[PDB]
């Protein structure tokens, strides 16, 4: 019976993994609109028959939304602990009641992970054609990581009804 | 028209049929009022022992 | 042992399956409130992405 | 089962009738929209492609 | 003809297509009645435990 | 807690739904009384500033 108590014990560490996921998956759903917004501007901007005064425009646009996904990333954190800033490298909560973990690696979706690089901007309209492509790929290891956290979180609720 | 075309692929997707959830929904309602009536006579269970003395 | 004050399995097992009628339960409400079948992204993440990318 | 309280098949085949309706309705609307009944070439092949050539 | 021309060019930058915002305008208001309708559904959870005691 | 009487996470994501659709609708409306689609500077910037100085 002591064991019984001890899984007790483990559901709700389970629990608070799910929570922390839910959290990073949402600061997550908000980087992709922004990261879609961006490529849009950086698209908008690549074009050659545009004026002076409108390539200043969008090239602010870019780095409202830039600075915009900073904050969004920075801010996602449960408890103090979040798999989204880059701070730790893995998250290990309880599965079994003798220790044995559950093991969540971490999935960057700031600046850096993504490889966006912050200050990071193009001055003529010839670096917009790269950036679209920059843009393009930073979408798509972004998703890429989401997915990834999804699948854990699916994983940590399964075994939660195992466990009870 | 490629635009179109790309918004209804992604529709087609990630879309829901709903006529579905509704009977689904249904059902699991009805089931879920059953299994309340079924947990309240399982937990009355036990209750006879009183009886025996 | 069928006659135990202290345990029964049949509330323990009754009570599972209540929760699972009201897991799905929070499923489909999900599904009725969003719209779709894959809305976040623990529902389905490999299509979740392609739909985000498309 | 007649009782089951799990699924049920005239939900279903009312489903299935009422989205075959819905499929013709798409077509007469398609019809009306476009005043012609071979619009695109999903239609019919042959006679939108002969009517294209000629 | 040239105040026409930036006239009109003004226009194609900053008009609507008003035809669009019509269906969008139908399909919310259809999607808001369904979402009203299911967050009543979802707020009457938690109303079945009376019954168990 | 799937049986917690002081809170429920369901009627939370519907709420959040509900409201995005409350602000896309506000969306539209707006483009429906002004016509366009960058009324205020707060649609479009860019788009907006270079309009006004053409």
């Amino acid at each position: 019976s002591a064991t019984a108590a001890s899984m007790n014990a483990v559901k709700d560490s389970l629990q608070r993994g799910q929570s922390t996921i839910d959290v990073a998956l949402a600061a997550g759903d908000t980087i992709t609109d922004l990261l879609g917004k961006m490529k849009e501007k950086a698209l908008a901007a690549s074009d050659t028959s545009l004026n002076t005064a409108s390539f200043n425009a969008l090239k602010s646009d870019f780095d409202s939304l830039r600075d915009q996904i900073e904050k969004a990333a920075t801010n996602a954190k449960f408890n103090g602990v979040s798999i989204a800033d880059g701070s730790t490298t893995k998250l290990t909560f309880l599965a079994n009641s003798d220790g044995s973990g559950f093991t969540v690696n971490a999935k960057t979706i700031s600046l850096a992970g993504i490889g966006l690089t912050t200050t990071s901007t193009f001055t003529t309209a010839a670096a917009a054609k790269t950036m679209i492509g920059t843009i393009d790929t930073a979408l798509q290891t972004a998703t890429n990581k989401l997915a990834s956290l999804g699948t854990s979180s699916v994983g940590l609720d399964t075994h939660l009804t195992f466990v009870g | 028209k490629l635009q179109d075309s790309l918004d209804a692929g992604v529709g087609n997707l990630v879309d829901a049929d709903l006529a579905k959830e509704s009977a689904k929904l249904q059902s699991l309602q009805t089931k879920q009022q059953l299994g309340v009536q079924a947990l309240s006579i399982a937990n009355q269970s036990s209750s006879s022992i009183l009886s025996l003395f | 042992a069928l006659n135990s004050i202290n345990t029964n399995a049949g509330a323990m097992i009754a009570l599972q399956n209540l929760n699972g009628t009201n897991s799905e339960l929070t499923t489909v409400q999900q599904r009725i409130n969003t719209g779709k079948k894959i809305a976040s992204a623990k529902d389905n993440g490999a299509i979740w992405a392609t739909a985000k990318n498309q």
